[PDB]
């Protein structure tokens, strides 16, 4: 037994005192649950609303404006250093012509600081990491085919990061308009051809490309956020209770968070943040060279 | 026995539901008489307090689906209400009225989205634009996914805008608990009684149209149909359209 096996304890021992950096924004219309569903996933008050119940609060400039908040979570040794960015103003305007273009500037700009200092002759170890890992896009409820407003903005935001399309809000359809609303979107996905996250790498094994077969069918997630805890019968749990209904959010059987929060968190955390270096961020990198 | 009801909202927003959820008839699309948002006029033959009821239900396609949804986007709404006050003015001047087709808007429900928040710049504009011109109703669409207590706040943020916007809701000579939270569903579903109800059924529960306890329906339903209907019409004939025609000399 020679020991070159500890090689993996070596590198984890490594990375734990280090930190994990995630940076995460969503994309949406005010009142979709966006920081609900990112405190719900995070167990964690986070953010607020962006906007809250006050209209005076949107963007003066009538634009869409960047919310970058940062945060720091510990589960037993690991510490994950999370950066939300929440979109006030993206579709909330008379005028959404240009709803996307400052969301586009701030994914670019990221890229644009980070190139900046692996070009200089002195590198530090460590860059700091602020490239945006993941976009959580909230799709209205509505049965709807994608509005313009939505095809625009994606068809921009899945070309620069990884974007992962969920259904805000989604108690809103029954378990059949959820199924039609769900084969539609899916549609739509290929009638304009959008690169939806996850990726098939050939990197990854036949139960890996089967298990993104699996998740894939169930993308655009159906979420239902709640930071709360309701009782029913003595039993206590998260969820939403009103005069005819009581959603529990870690059901399977009545929604799709806890398959998201595996995917997101447990399953793809650290693809997402590796797809943003060699795919996202090195095709930035890689235009910007050759002019 | 003619009946003129305006449903200006999103689509897929719950307004063809809720048409065939008030009038209990699935018949209120069977008929379509004929970046700009586009009209649809739908009449219809209601057996409605045992009389024939000449509804006609004007409905829109495209509002706030365009990326700049200014009042050149959304104007043809405008255009059709003033269109209808223009044809009656001209047909009650000639010396044979006796049959006029009051085509006249007698109540405009605007339908809100479920956001929880507040209204939006284009609820606010549009709304400032119609309520001198019709009987304006503002509903709470899909409200079944709010709690209690998200009804409650959002509809204290809502007054609150419109009154500060001073735009003029409906009175009844009700006004207090508007915009009224609604459900829609002329679809018969089953719930945990074995009992054949209108609804929606979900994993989390089954809602119920006719259920006072489970949204504000039946407040709307009166309103609109079985209490108040006359002054609807009235506050039309005497008022608004009144308004209308003198500003137009
Ligand atoms: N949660 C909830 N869903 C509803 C309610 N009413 C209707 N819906 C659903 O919302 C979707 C929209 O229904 P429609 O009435 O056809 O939408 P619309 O306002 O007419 O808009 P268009 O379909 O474009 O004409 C339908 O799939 C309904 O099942 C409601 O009260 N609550
Ligand atoms: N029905 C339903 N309501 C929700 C859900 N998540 C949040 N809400 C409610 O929607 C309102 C706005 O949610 P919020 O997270 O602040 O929206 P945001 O503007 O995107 O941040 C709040 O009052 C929440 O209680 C959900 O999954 N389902
Ligand atoms: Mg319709
Ligand atoms: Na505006
Ligand atoms: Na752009
Ligand atoms: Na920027
Ligand atoms: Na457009
Ligand atoms: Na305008
Ligand atoms: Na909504």
């Amino acid at each position: 037994y020679v020991g070159f096996d500890t090689i993996t304890n070596q590198i984890e021992h490594r990375l734990l005192k280090k930190g994990f950096q995630f940076n995460i924004m969503v994309v949406g219309q005010s009142g979709l649950g966006k920081s609900t569903l990112i405190n719900t996933l995070f167990a964690s008050h986070l953010i607020d609303s962006a906007t809250g119940d006050d209209i005076s609060a949107l963007p003066v400039t009538k634009t869409t404006e960047m919310k970058i908040s940062t945060h720091t979570l510990v589960e037993d040794r690991v510490r994950l250093n999370i950066n939300v960015i929440d979109t006030p103003g993206f579709g909330d305007f008379i005028d959404n012509s240009k709803a996307w273009e400052p969301i586009v500037k701030y994914i670019k700009e990221q890229h644009s600081q980070y190139l900046r200092k692996e070009l200089t002759a002195q590198r530090e170890r460590f860059i700091t990491d602020t490239r945006v890992h993941a976009i959580l896009y909230f799709l209205q409820p509505n049965g709807k085919e994608l509005s313009r407003l939505d095809v625009e903005a994606l068809k921009r935001l899945t070309e620069i990061a990884n974007v992962i399309p969920v259904i805000g809000k989604s108690d809103t359809l029954t378990l059949d308009e959820r199924t039609e609303f769900r084969e539609l979107i899916q549609n739509e996905f290929e009638k304009y051809n959008f690169k939806i996250y996850p990726y098939d790498s050939e990197e990854l094994t036949d139960e890996e490309l089967e298990l993104n077969r699996s998740v894939r069918s169930i993308i655009p997630f159906a979420v239902v956020g709640s930071e709360n805890e309701i009782e029913i019968n003595g039993e206590t749990f998260r969820g939403r209770k009103t005069r005819w209904s009581a959603i529990n959010v870690e059901d399977i059987n009545q929604c799709d968070f806890v398959y998201l929060r595996e995917f997101l968190i447990r399953t793809h955390l650290q693809d997402l943040i590796e797809t943003t270096s060699y795919i996202h961020y090195e095709g930035f990198r890689a235009r910007q060279l050759i002019a | 026995p003619s009946f003129n009801l305006l449903c200006v909202g999103p689509d897929g927003i719950g307004k063809t539901t809720l048409m065939k959820t008030l009038f209990n008839n699935d018949d209120i699309e069977a008929n379509l008489v004929k970046h700009k948002v586009k009209i649809k006029s739908y009449e219809s033959v209601i057996e409605e307090n045992g009389v024939k009821l000449n509804l006609n239900v004007i409905d829109t396609e495209g509002f706030g689906d365009f990326l700049n949804n200014d009042q050149k986007s959304w104007d043809p709404i405008i255009k059709e209400i003033d269109s209808r006050f223009d044809q009656y003015l001209d047909a009650e001047n000639k010396i044979n009225r006796h049959s006029i087709n009051d085509k006249r808007i007698h109540a405009c429900l605007y339908f809100i989205e479920p956001t929880g928040h507040y209204l939006k710049p284009l609820d606010l504009k549009f709304m400032q634009s119609v309520y001198e011109k019709c009987n304006l109703i503002p509903v709470i669409a899909k409200s079944d996914i709010l709690t209690d207590e998200e009804i409650l706040s959002f509809k204290k943020t809502i007054m609150n805008q419109l009154i500060q916007s001073n735009i003029e809701l409906f009175k009844p000579p009700l006004f207090s608990s508007l915009p009224y939270a609604v459900i829609g569903s002329n679809d018969i579903v089953e719930n945990y009684s074995g009992n054949q109800v209108r609804g929606r059924s979900y994993p989390w529960g089954v809602i119920e149209v006719d259920n006072d306890n489970h949204s504000d329906f039946n407040l709307l339903k009166n309103l609109l149909i079985k209490q108040f209907m006359e002054e609807l019409k009235e506050r039309t004939s005497k008022i608004l359209y009144e308004n209308y025609r003198s500003s137009k000399l």
